Order: C-alpha cells, then structure tokens, then sequence
C-alpha cells in the first residue's frame, strides 16, 4: 500500500524541534496517515533519533534503511531508480528534506483516494503565501512554471488539474524567452499558468515502477520530466495529475526557513 | 408533517469512522468513495463492482491463527458490506450474490492450506458473472432483436444496464434501422453517458429532458424499453425515479412498454406502494451565488429526491429475462424454478 | 405619423421578447392601444373596426403565440360591436328596445329578409373608458379568486402545482394561509430547466410565509402523488374547448398523472386570459426553447439531436374547474363565457373575409 | 452612453468563395433562405445604434437597392443607413483610415468585421468595456468572443491562440496557431519582458474568433499613423501589446454561449444546422422578420412555410427547412438540409445534408450528398453528387452526370 | 367481524408505535352488532377512531387512501367470498378513486373451487331486522343479504401468512395444496 521515503540534501533548527525530524511523526499523525515504512541517510541521526525515539508507548514501528549516495553526491532523478526495486511495495509517496504545515495529510490522502482517472502521480502544491513587503532581498527569483492552475469545468476530463512541463528563471526566460510547444498546448488547450507556485515536493505516486523500464523517462534527473515531453504521436500516453488548495498552511525552500519561525509559525 | 415522509427513516447522512478493530480494505473505501461522493452505477454496474472489489480482498486472506478460513471470512468480508451500508444501502442486485457468497464460506471444509483456495473460489466466483451475467445477457440480445423491427424508435430512460448492448447489436452487429430516444432527469443526468455512446456508435438519438415527455410521444414513437433495478412478487417495476411517467403515458398512449431485466434482478419481497421502501440521497444535490441555499436552518423547507419508485404492472406489457418473454403478472414462477434452483 | 412609429417599436416588443408572461403584455398592448384610438379620424363606425382589425393582423400574424395582448383587442372591438346595435335600433322607431341579450344565433343567420340622437363621437370616449375599465379589471382580478376558491379548497391536505411562475398563487397562498388561517403544505416541482429559475424562488417566499412547504424534483412527482389528492395549475391562457395554455414545462404530464389517480385538478386565470380562438393544431401553440440550457457541451461533430419545450397544453377532459374572478366553472361551459365577450366576426381576425 | 455609433464592413473574404461570389457578395449569400445582411443588422438593432457605416469595396450598387427594398431605408429603422463605395481589394484597416482621414466616427463605435451571427446580449458586453473605463484610461477596446469547449481543430480555416489575464482578462499577446493537421510547426512565443505586473495569466485556444469589437474613437487614430498595420489581429493586436507602444490595454471578454463568424463553406456547414435546431436560442427560425416569411414549427426541427405541396410518402426526416413555391414528389427523402423557395424536386431524389437555394428543378432519381446549389442551377436525370460541390448559379446541367469531391463547378 | 384485523391493529399500534386512524362502518343491520363493539376495543388502544354510518362512505372516501377488508375465504379466480354485509360495492366505490385494496387472509381461508353463479355462494338473510313491523295486508317485499362478493379487478393484495401475493396468483398456492380430482368432490365421477 501506501509507502514514506524522505529525501535530503544554519542547519541548527530553531523551532524546538529538529529540522530532519518535522515530517516523520507529522506525516504518521493519527489513524489513516499511516505509510509502510520511512527511508533516510544518515546526516549524523544520533542527535537526531535519540529524541525522536522519546516518550514511547505508541507502538513506533520505525524501520529505515540508509544509503549515501542520492544525497546530493548524485542526482536525485536517475540514482533513485536503482533505489526501488527492493523499495517497492505498492503506492509510492515521497518526502522533501525539511517539510512543515499546518493542515495535516489525512485530507491529502482523501485527495489520493478518489483517483479512478488512471493516474501515475498526482502534485499537491501550493504557491507563495503572504509575504511580508517587497523585501530587502534581492530581485523576485520567480519560477516560471508551466501547468494547468484551476479546476477543469469539464466533465470527466482533467478532473484535476494537470502539470505540463516544468521550468524556470534562468533557463527558459533567459536563453529562449518563454516559448512553448503548440504541439503539448493541443492537449487540454485552455491552460493556466502562474509564478509563485511553490513546488512542495510532496508528489504522491504509484505502479510506474512497473513502468518506467521504457527509455526517455529513465533519463529524468530532478524527478519531474515525465510530462515535460509530450510521449505521444506525430496517441497520448498516460496522464499526471496536480493539486492545490486556497489557505492556511506552510512549507519551506529558501534561506528564509530562519525567519518562518519566527513570526509565522509560533506554537500556542 | 402531514404525509411526515420527511420522517421516513430509510436512510441518515451519518459518516466520519475511525474504527480499526477489522483490517478494512483500502480499495472497498475507493468503493464506498465512488459511489456516494458521485454516483457512477447502475445496479448491474454495481454487481460488477460489487465483484470486481471481492476477487482481490479475498486474496489478501490474512487469515490468523487459532480461527479457520471458513469461520473469519464470514466475520471479514461482512465487517465490510457495513462499509457499503453508510455509502448506499444494498440492492437484489447486491443481495442475491452476497448470500451466495456465504454459502461458498460455509461449503468448505478444514481442508484447504490457502493456495487451494483462490482456484476453488476464484474460477467459480468468475463462472457466477460469466453465467448470471454475461451469457444471461447473450440471450437478452437474440430474444429482443426478433421482436424488434427495422426503421423503428426505442424510447428508454435513464442510463440503461444492459439495452445499450442491446441498442449496440441492432445499430451495428445488425445495421437494421432504428432511431433512439434516450430521456433522463435532474439530478442525475446518467442517461447522457448513453447519448454519448450511442452517437459515438453512430445512430439517430434524440436525447430528451422528462419535462418536455409529450412532444416525444406526439410524432412517431413506439418500444419502449426500460432499464430496472428490482422486480417486485407482484409486478411491480422497482426502479429509478420518473420511470412510471412514461410508463403510465405510453400504455395510455397505446404503444406497448417492455422491461429489459434479468432473473438475477428478481425479489422475494414484496409492496405496491411508491413512498414506502426508498432511500434518499443528500439533498444538497438540487440546487445546482445559487438560486436558494438552507434548506436546514429556514422554517418550513425541505428537499427530496427519491431515487427509486414502482411501476403498476398493468402498465407493463411484456416482461423479458434471459429465459425469454414472460407477461408481468407472471413474475414469481421463476422464483420457485429458477432462483436458487437453476 | 407618431402613433405609427410607437405601434412599430411595439411590434420590435413583441418579437424578441422585450416583455414577457400572461400579465404585462395586456397592460402594456392596451396603454399604446388609447395612442392610436385618440389620434384616429375613422368617419364611420364600421371603419373604426377596420382600423383595429388589421391592426391585430398588424401584431398577430406579427407574433402568434402571445394572447393577453390577442384577446384584449376582439374584446374592446366587442364594447363597440354591442353599440353598433344600440345606436341602430334606438335610430329607428317601431322596435326601439328589446333589450334581452341573448338571440337564438342558429337562427339569426337563417332569416335573411335583404338626447342620444346619433352622437357619433360617443364611441371614441366609451372606448377611452373601455381603455380604463379593463385594466382596472386587471389590477383586481384576485379578489374574484379568493373569494371561491377557499370555498372550494379545505384545511388539513397536502397539495401540489406544476407551475411556480404564476403570480396569481405566489399572491393567492399568502392570503390562502393570513386570512383563512388554514395550515396546509405545498409540493413543489421545477419547470426544468427553465421555470427551475423562479421554483427555487417560489417555496422561499413561501418559506417566508411558512406554508410546510417542500421541493420535489419533475422526477419524483409520480412517487408522491398517491399521498396528495388535489393540484392546482396556474395556467397562461385558455381556449374554448377548455384545453388551455399553461405555463412553461412539465406541467402536462403531471396534469396527466394527476387525472390518473382520480385527482381533482384546479386551475385559476384571470377573464382577461380567456381566448375565443380554437386549439386546431396543438403543435402551433406549443412553443419549444434551445438547445442551450438543456445541454452546454455543443458538439459538432458527435452532434446528437435534443428537443426543448416551453409551452404545454392540456386537454379539458384532464382539467376540472376554472376559478376566475367571476366564478368557478365547468371544462366545456367555457363558450359562454367567452360569447358574452366575443363575437363571430373578429374570432377570424384577417382582412381577406373569405 | 448615448448615440451608439457603429461601422459594417462587408467584401474580405472574395478569396474564400471564388467559385460564388462572382455575381453577389459574400453578405448577400442565403443562410437559411435568407441572406446574412440583416443578420448583423437586427442584431445591432439589438444593440440600440444610431447610425451605421457600410463598406462596398466590390458589388456595391447591387448592395444599397436592396437596402432600398428593405425596412431600413424607411424611417422607424433604429439607424439611418449610410454606404461608402470603394474600389476593390482595399482590406481592412485601410477602410478604417481613409474613413479616419474623413473622419466621421466620433467617440464608442462597433466594428463588426466578416458576417457575423450570435445570441449574446448588448447590455453585459458594455458595462463591462465601461468597468475597463473605470479601471484605466489607457485602455483600448473589448473584444467579445465565445468559447469553443469540446471543439478545438474545427474551426476551420485559422486557429487562433490567446493568452490574456486571471483577473483583468488583459490579452497578453496573439500568435496565429498552425494548421493542426499540420504536426511540424510546433512552437509559440511569448517575450516574458512585458510579462510584469500580471503573473498569474491565462493562455487559451477555444475562443472562437467573430471580429465583434467595440472601442473609442481615439485608438483609430492610433492606428492612424501607425499605416503599417494591415489586419484587425494579425498585426495590429500583436504590435499594439508588444511593448512598442508603451501602456496601452485592449482588453478581451469571453461568453458562455452562442456567438460566431462565417469563415469558409465549413462553417457555412455547421452553423446552418445550428441555427435550424434550437443552437441559435433566442434568435429562432419562426421569428420571421426579414422578408415577413410565413414559417410554421414542427418537432425535429421542420422549418414549413405556407403554399409547401408536401407529396404522399415523402419523408420528412429530423433538421429541414422548406420555403413556399416548392414541390416535392414521390419516393423522394428530405433529411438535414435546408431547401431554397420557389423550385422544383423531382422523383426519388436523397437530399442530404446540401444546400439548394432558390430556383432549382432536380431531376429523378440524381441523390444529392454533401453538394449545395445555388441560384438558378437546375439538374437532370441520374446526377449524382458527393462532398464539397459547391456548383454554383444558373448552372444548367444534363442527365447522367456524376462528379468528383470538391466539385467546384460554375 | 373480522377477528384477524382486530388482533393485528392492537399490535399494529403496539410494537410498530404508528399513529393513525381507522374509519369503521357498520354491517347494517347485521355487523353493526360488531361494529359499535370494534371501534370500542381499539378506543381502548386509542387508534384515533370514529365510526361513519354506511351511507356516509362515499363522502369520506376522498379522504382516505387506503382501505383493507377481512374477508371470510377465498376462490381461485381472486374474488373472495366476503365477510355480511355492505363489504361489496364500499370494495367497488374505493376501486373508482384509484384508490389500493388490501385484505387478510389465512392460509386455510383458501378454496380451490370456482365461483361459477356469485348468487349461488351469496347467501341473503331475514325480513326481521331489515323492517319489524310484519304488514300482511300492504305487505310489500324487502331483500337482505348477508354475503358479498368481489370480482378480483377490485382488490389489490392479499395478505397470508406466506407473503403478499396478485388476485390472479391464486392457483399456484392452491394447487401446491390441492388436487384436480378432490375438487369435483361427489360419488359420480361423470
């Protein structure tokens, strides 16, 4: 069924709690949230498990295996492939580094339930949130990314929205200046794209370990190219799927974790 | 409070479980999640669903230690109907493979060591919808043709169960001509998911809405043939909601109505009241800034919708299973040489 | 001249549908009618009828399935087409007055032998007054209805209609429960998808007014009929069989469904609904809508088939009663009423008398 | 507010409908037994205009006496009609700023380029150009169009791609969409540089293009110097938003329902039909405005005028459409077309899904598929017809005559 | 005078907590001896009752929708040979508003024959209660009558004790208890 696995790549955590350790009994919350198992590197755990294996009486079935290599000593993409054949159980969910929110994933896997569309993956994300001002920081380092944002108003088709290809500053507006192919604009041909959106690695998964062993997707690095080619005829092929919501939670990217802490997540 | 039908108690809106005493099936929630959110099913539909869930939770066995395979299953599998219970209460079509089933579980013996066991259950559990099922509706598809003209109509309602592979047989396999009115209702509009697929098979279909029933009737019209969900001892057609209307019209407007069902789809029960034995589903559903909103929390407003009504058998003239043709008051003769005995 | 420009952007509101129901095209037809009596130099009585006849020819071959505006201008030629006769024999001498209303009229065409002086100008101001007294008819036309139909209906029984956009009963079951302080409930259905707009807002109303009242869908309405015994249709126009011309969709079969089960089946209608016209073909007064609303998807190439319909008609065998302002009365009494307003001649309202 | 000004211009499309069109414009030509003039012309009646601006570069003294034989000329018309005459191929555009250097347009005023045809109301279009006055005074224009939902590919001759705005619906830029039959020229290009202050954007292809839009007289003169400019989108829309002219808004505006433009045959196909069944609702079939006709509704869709001898065992089948001084015969079948006053059908003819406009005396036994007659065009025995022949007026034609797809005969 | 139905309203109230109302007719003048003493008993079980005079029924029958009838027994055409008096045509008048028809009936109320003359089975009754004063010398004529019949068009269902079942099923349950040669049921076999 339903399986963890958390990637990783000051580093002193500031909000009581470690760093490493804010997705492991927050994705587990209550019954439900429940995954087979959690994987992880090393990243010096003894700090980190000895308190994490606290205050037990709650049956914390916590096994993990640990490697070295897909932790920034090899792309995340193509190293990972190895790393599933004696990984895989069933579905598949992945896990970013460093994970924070406020609404937990109980309603995410009710988002994972109702998927009779025959999907591989589906995104749940969210873009920016309220900022504070126009910053002291340096220019909007915006990632232009290339998707499907509202809810399709058509029956039976796209019943979520889709992600299509992915990009962003720096190698697209920069080199060839936003351009798109008309050919993977004919699917679904009323897109919707925006700037802010947040890419919160969450990406539910299933069987496509069963099907990957075709070449082209077995190329992807950075685990999000799949769609970013068309993969039909010049008929289509299997589809993605993409989520977001409106409110009234977190995450973290940048260097800017030190001051989320600060004013936007306090704990009373 | 006058008929107090409001106070009929056939169904609640009760949800939110968390109990895990029982090992519940994953993929039964999927079940329970694509029914009641949003309805996909006919009744047949869901005798494949029904099925298509119960081949692979009885593979996962889980079978513990002191407890023999024929003694927790019975526990097991049933633990999980009650799953199906809080989404949408059984049909015949739910009911009759059910008490099969249990029988299955309680014919076998201490003698299996569980890789027996999916071969003994698996083929004959697959011979059951490959008999009831797919070659009961073989018969549907010869017996129906010969009775069925070329440059006719067929007025059906609803999302049919087993007519659209007929109307397939007759457009296609046969090339006769014919001309098909399908009408359906608010709320749900399952008879579209025909109108897209007999067009997508080619064919003259005039799609219809209940309200504007009589200029249909008013050109030239005849067969009528029903999709169903249950058959009454007596005659009457227990079915989906507006189908009588028709019914009672084109039995008054002269030109004969039959009803496409199946043996399967027979009952031991029996009524002749229309608001007596129902179910209601979420009247939120009626609605769709909206036109109203709070039908809780305003005095005096309510919203129905019924799901299911009979039908008098007086105004059905031909019933037709996969025996063959039979009139309607001559329902319950199977029930004594067929069900439980073919 | 400028009453011909005013008739002509009145013929621009009838076309596409600038106004529409059974109550404010008669206000509104009968308003511009007093324009063109006041600015009219017919020289002779029976010039004044040709003036208003091809008029009608001038809006009802214009539009034909509008009739509160049809019928007003038959009935106020027929408050002159009785004074013709008024100044006709009081002119002459021996047989001044007989003054009973009513002539055998099988005979009448099987006898063929061949102070108020005249005052010729009389006919304008009788109309003008004729232009007044039939609107304020129509302001009123309820009490004439309150005043039989709580007679006729009971306390302690549920009820149905199939029509939500009749002002009449939206008005008629406020006062059905303040007065008469009878409690009750109303069944409500749609007039899917298009009445569906005003039954949403029919039942809040009434939830104002808290008449038990519940929305049923068009399906439903067969499955809960075997608990009510009475309905109610607030119809748009009526002709003389007694088949009148209801509201918008799906009140016929219901009507049907309802005289199946032994049901009584009420109907209001002002008198100024009445039509003395006759339903030949049912197909030419039923009216259908779009395809727009009863499927958005617009396929062109699939591209089934799909049929509206905003116009039903009932035959009088499945309606009972007609509460009017004057009264209640049978399905078939329904001539004699409307020949107390209308005459033989204008019934056939076209230049070419042929 | 007030004096509701507006331009037609007929005469663009000569290119598109070579095999017609010699003898009468595209304007002229019978959609449903009547011509597509007054289809406009009603519909700006609609709008409550004052006076109209017509363009004849072609054609145009066969254009104003049928203006003289219509309604319009005759004063209750809600405009006064007015016509400029021109030599031929003078395109769109250069209309406008020959009329700009005459300069009669003062203020709001329509542009209704091709023919158009449409159910959507007057009153949501304008307060809505009017909020973009409220919001900017830099503004350009509105455009109205509807939204092809389960049809792209299918309008016919070009496809049109738009990007536009979340929230102020600004329409970002144009670029033409390829043939999509067509699977080689695969790329757009949008410059990021004048993506600034949106950010969240909406770029869509089923906005079916009609031309409907209405502006303010300060844009012409815009475009006035501006002499480069050549087409309405092609080259205006893109240069006017690719940041050469510097804060400058022209707006857009979607429709949930019926509005369309006639493009080649193909739509001339389609939306025939759609009009014949209740697609076009209101603006019915029955109404009969134009040429007072005498229409009469049936159920699945029958279209009879007055004076129709209807023969014994001919059926009738679902989507026609009959005018008066016709006959049909014996055996015959009529089914999904639409059929000109005033001629002639013989014995044992199939018409389907073909045009035949008025004047026409078939031949028995020659079925007809997919092959629309013009004017004056008589058959004879056994002429057999199939897709695209599009055989055009007073074209007589002997027995036994079977033709070719795209028959484009005259 | 049906014993069934005035055993099974009193549970009808009782486990199953409805609340209705029974209107009750007398069996004039035959049943109305039972007839005051019906409605008694179920006013002590308080099933809101009234009791209509024979005459009246028509009036009410707009009203109600639902009427069942304790019969005596019943043939194989699915007309049942009835309980005294009044029983037939209030059976007819409740047929003309559309209106269901119930009755009860135990298994062994059953009969397998036919019902060939309905005056051969209709059973009259007495000029003595029907007018007392005994007039020999006027004398007229007066008719009682203290059997009904039904034709089975006019009921609905038949309620026994192995379900619920149509007017016209009625042979198969009678045959799976009866045989064709008993039912011709005399010495000459002719």
């Amino acid at each position: 069924s339903i399986q963890a696995f958390v990637f990783c790549g000051a580093l002193l955590p500031i909000g009581n709690r470690p760093m490493i350790e804010y997705v492991l009994d927050w994705c587990d919350q209550a019954d439900g949230l429940t995954s087979f198992l959690s994987l992880r590197k090393q990243q010096f755990e003894l700090i980190y498990k000895a308190l994490s294996n606290s205050n037990h009486s709650h049956h914390l079935q916590d096994p993990k295996k640990i490697n070295f290599i897909p932790s920034k000593a090899n792309s995340t993409g193509e190293s990972l492939q190895k790393e599933l054949l004696p990984r895989i159980n069933g579905d598949f969910v992945i896990l970013p580094c460093d994970f924070v929110t406020d609404i937990p994933p109980q309603v995410l896997v009710d988002q994972f339930r109702n998927r009779d569309d025959n999907n591989l993956a589906m995104t749940i994300y969210y873009k920016n949130s309220l900022d504070s001002s126009i910053d002291k920081k340096q220019q909007q380092k915006q990632k232009q990314q290339q998707f499907f944002t509202v809810y399709s108003e058509n029956e039976d088709s796209e019943r979520q929205p889709i992600l299509l290809d992915v990009y962003s500053q720096r190698d697209v507006t920069k080199t060839k200046y936003l351009q798109i192919r008309s050919h993977l604009l004919w699917n679904y041909p009323n897109l919707t794209v925006s700037t802010k959106l947040l890419n919160s690695f969450i990406y539910f998964c299933s069987f496509e370990l069963c099907q990957l062993l075709k070449l082209g997707p077995q190329s992807m690095s950075r685990q999000a190219s799949f769609k970013d080619p068309f993969t039909g005829n010049q008929g289509i092929f299997i589809l993605p799927n993409e989520t977001l919501f409106i409110r009234a939670n977190n995450l973290n990217a940048y260097m800017d974790a030190n001051r989320f802490v600060l004013k936007i997540k306090s704990q009373t | 409070l006058e008929q107090s039908f409001d106070n009929s108690s056939l169904i609640s809106s009760v949800k939110e479980l968390l109990l895990n005493k029982d090992l519940i099936h994953p993929s039964i929630l999927l079940l329970t999640s694509h029914l009641a959110h949003y309805k996909i099913v006919g009744s047949i539909p869901r005798c494949i669903a029904m099925l298509e869930v119960f081949q692979i939770v009885i593979k996962d066995y889980q079978t513990p230690k002191g407890t023999t395979l024929s003694r927790n299953l019975t526990s097991y599998l049933s633990h999980q109907i009650d799953l199906l219970k809080k989404a949408r209460p059984l049909s015949v079509t739910m009911g009759n493979a059910i008490r099969w089933l249990k029988q299955e579980i309680s014919l076998i013996d201490p003698s299996t060591p569980d890789k027996a066991a999916k071969k003994d259950l698996c083929e004959k559990i697959g011979q059951f919808a490959k008999e009831k099922i797919e070659l009961a509706d073989q018969l549907i598809i010869d017996n129906a043709s010969t009775q069925i003209e070329e440059s006719t109509t067929i007025v059906t309602y609803g999302s049919s169960k087993v007519l659209t592979e007929l109307l397939l047989h007759n457009a296609i396999s046969l090339k006769k001509n014919i001309k098909v009115i399908v009408v359906d209702s608010r709320p749900l509009f399952e008879g579209r998911k025909m109108a897209e697929t007999l067009r997508n098979a080619g064919v003259n279909v005039m799609y219809a809405l209940i309200t504007s029933l009589d200029t249909i009737f008013n050109m030239d019209v005849d067969y009528v043939f029903l999709g169903a969900h249950s058959i009454l001892s007596n005659g009457f057609l227990y079915s989906r909601a507006g189908t009588a209307m028709l019914a009672m019209s084109a039995k008054r407007r002269n030109i004969p109505v039959l009803v496409c069902c199946e043996s399967l789809k027979f009952s031991q029960r029996v009524q002749l009241d229309s608001v007596t034995f129902n179910e209601l589903a979420d009247p939120n559903d009626l609605v769709n800034k909206n036109i109203l909103d709070g039908w809780q929390e305003l005095p005096s407003l309510n919203i129905v919708n019924i799901l299911y009504d009979l039908t008098p058998p007086e105004y059905i003239k031909k019933v037709i299973t996969e025996f063959g043709a039979l009139p309607p008051s001559s329902v319950p003769v199977i029930l004594r040489e067929y069900k439980g005995s073919a | 001249s400028d009453v011909n420009v005013t008739i002509d952007t009145f013929v621009a509101k009838l076309k596409r549908r600038q106004v529409q129901g059974s109550y404010a095209i008669a206000l509104e037809t009968l308003q511009l009618l007093m324009r063109f009596i006041s600015a009219a130099r017919w020289n002779h009585v029976n010039d004044l009828i040709e003036q208003i006849r091809d008029l009608g020819n001038s809006l009802e071959k214009a539009h034909p399935t509008a009739f509160s505006c049809g019928n007003v201008i038959r009935r106020i030629l027929a408050v002159l087409r009785d004074e013709v006769e008024e100044d006709t024999m009081s002119t002459t001498v021996t047989s001044t007055s007989v003054a009973e209303p009513l002539i055998s009229s099988m005979f009448n065409l099987l006898q063929k032998p061949e102070s108020s002086m005249k005052t010729k100008t009389d006919y304008r101001q009788v109309a003008i007054q004729g232009i007044k007294d039939l609107i304020d008819e129509i302001k009123n036309i309820d009490e004439g209805i309150q005043q039989i139909a709580i007679d006729l209906i009971h306390d302690h029984e549920i009820l149905l209609t199939p029509t939500p956009d009749s002002k009449t009963v939206l008005k008629f079951l406020i006062t059905a429960r303040e007065r008469s302080n009878r409690t009750f409930t109303v069944l409500v259905t749609e007039g899917f998808p298009n009445n569906t707009k005003n039954a949403h807002e029919f039942a809040k109303k009434l939830a104002q007014h808290n008449i038990e009242t519940l929305v049923v869908p068009d399906s439903a309405v067969f499955a809960l009929m075997s608990r009510v015994g009475k309905v109610i249709i607030g119809t748009k126009a009526v002709f003389v069989n007694g088949g009148t011309i209801s509201s918008n969709s799906g009140v016929s079969s219901v009507c049907e469904c309802a005289r199946e089960f032994r049901t009584p089946v009420f109907a209001v209608a002002g008198l100024y609904k009445l039509s003395p016209l006759y339903p030949f073909d049912v197909e030419k007064f039923v009216e259908f809508g779009g395809s727009q609303r009863i499927l958005p998807r617009m396929d062109p190439r699939k591209r089934l088939d799909t049929v509206n319909q905003i116009t039903d008609y009932v035959p009088p065998e499945n309606i009972d009663i007609y509460i009017t302002n004057v009264g209640g009365f049978n399905p078939s009494f329904i001539y004699r009423i409307a020949w107390d307003n209308y005459k033989q001649i204008d019934v056939h309202l076209d230049k070419n008398k042929a | 507010e007030d004096r509701l000004q507006a331009v037609v211009l007929t005469d663009s499309y000569e290119t598109r409908f070579m095999p017609l069109t010699a003898v009468k414009p595209r304007c002229l030509l019978p959609l449903a037994n009547v011509p597509l003039i007054e289809y406009t012309l009603e519909f700006l009646a609609k709008a409550g205009v004052h006076e109209v601006f017509l363009i004849c570069s072609s054609h145009a003294n066969q254009i104003n006496d049928y203006i003289e034989n219509s309604k319009w000329n005759l004063p209750w018309s809600p405009f006064k009609i007015t016509t400029i005459m021109s030599p031929e191929a003078r395109c769109t555009g250069d209309v406008m700023r020959d009329l700009d250097n005459r300069g009669i347009i003062t203020g709001d005023f329509i542009l209704v380029s091709g023919d158009v045809l449409t159910n959507i109301d007057f009153s949501k279009m304008l307060e809505f150009h009017k909020k973009m006055h409220l919001q900017d005074k830099d503004h350009i224009s509105t455009m109205c169009l509807s939204k092809a939902s389960t049809y792209p590919k299918t309008r016919t001759i070009e496809p049109a791609a738009f990007v536009l705005d979340k929230s102020t619906s600004r329409c970002i830029y144009y670029q033409d969409l390829p043939l999509p039959s067509s699977r080689e020229k695969t790329s757009i290009q949008i410059d990021p540089e004048l993506l600034d202050n949106v950010d969240e954007f909406v770029i869509r292809n089923d906005l079916i293009d009609c031309r409907i839009d209405i502006c303010t007289s300060h844009v012409p003169l815009i475009f006035q110097e501006n002499f480069d400019y050549q087409s309405l989108r092609t080259d205006f829309v893109k240069g006017v938003i690719s940041s050469d002219i510097l804060g400058k808004h022209i707006y857009a505006y979607l429709t949930d329902e019926y509005a369309v433009r006639v493009e080649s045959w193909q739509t001339y196909d389609t939306i025939s039909q759609d009009f014949l069944g209740r697609w076009c609702y209101p603006l019915v079939l029955d109404s009969n405005i134009q040429d007072d006709q005498t229409y009469s509704y049936e159920s699945r869709h029958i279209y009879k005028e007055k004076d129709v001898v209807l023969a014994q065992s001919c059926k009738i089948g679902k989507c026609t459409a009959i005018g008066s001084g016709t006959k049909i015969g014996e055996g015959t079948k009529i089914e999904n077309s639409v059929i000109g006053r005033n001629c002639q059908i013989g014995e044992n003819i199939r018409i389907k899904n073909s045009f035949i406009w008025d004047d026409c005396i078939i031949g028995n036994n020659s079925i007809i598929d997919h092959s629309l007659i013009a004017s004056n065009a008589t058959l004879g025995s056994n002429v057999r017809l199939n897709d695209g022949c599009i055989i055009g007026f007073n074209v007589k034609i002997d027995d036994n005559m079977d033709l070719d797809r795209n028959t484009k005969i005259s």
